[PDB]
């Protein structure tokens, strides 16, 4: 599973790179206070909120590189996938973050993945 | 320019810019959320073949506030 986790980390950087030289005024759902307990909540979040990229941008690697994100996050999930989680916030309630905000905390609940996979 | 753009429930819009290229947002009403996955954004884009301007079609969902 870390191995899935680390492709996916390795775009979630790319993207950072490629949004230095595009302008980008999208705000996300962002769970920078994310915890193991609702850990697959939090990242569902995250999953869903990029579509919100692919809807607003048309820039092809971008795009081809959010998609190539979800492909993977989605099949990692899925196959390897646990328990049911409770008590957990839904993603409307959580605070707006710029893009480059919402990256920095995807990345570092990906390594939380990685780190504990 | 772009006409005017459609009404989406539980949201409203006040179009600063109807040119092409333009980049607006809906704003949820208060007590309501935009959806996770879904944008406040529509852009105005032209179609160079007939010179019609249109706004792009928004996937915006406002839905109940959680926290409420």
């Amino acid at each position: 599973s870390s191995g899935n986790w680390i492709d996916v980390r390795y775009d979630l950087e790319k993207i950072e790179s490629l949004i230095q030289s595009i302008h980008i005024d999208t705000t996300l759902y962002t769970d920078s206070d994310f915890h193991p307990s609702c850990k697959v909540t939090a990242m569902n979040c995250f999953l869903l909120e990029l579509q919100v990229i692919l809807h607003e941008y048309s820039n092809m690697t971008l795009n081809e590189t959010v998609r190539n994100v979800l492909y993977l996050a989605n099949s990692t999930l899925s196959s390897n996938k646990n328990v049911a989680e409770s008590g957990c916030k839904e993603c409307e309630e959580l605070e707006e973050k710029t893009f480059t905000e919402f990256l920095q905390s995807f990345i570092r609940i990906v390594q939380m993945f990685i780190n504990t996979s | 320019t772009c006409p005017p753009p459609v009404s989406i429930e539980h949201a409203d819009i006040r179009v600063k810019n109807y040119s092409v290229n333009s980049r607006e947002r809906y704003v949820c009403n208060s007590g309501f959320k935009r959806k996770a996955g879904t944008s406040t954004l529509i852009e105005c884009v032209i179609n160079k073949n007939t010179n019609v301007a249109h706004w792009t079609t928004p996937s915006l969902k406002c839905i109940r506030d959680p926290s409420l």
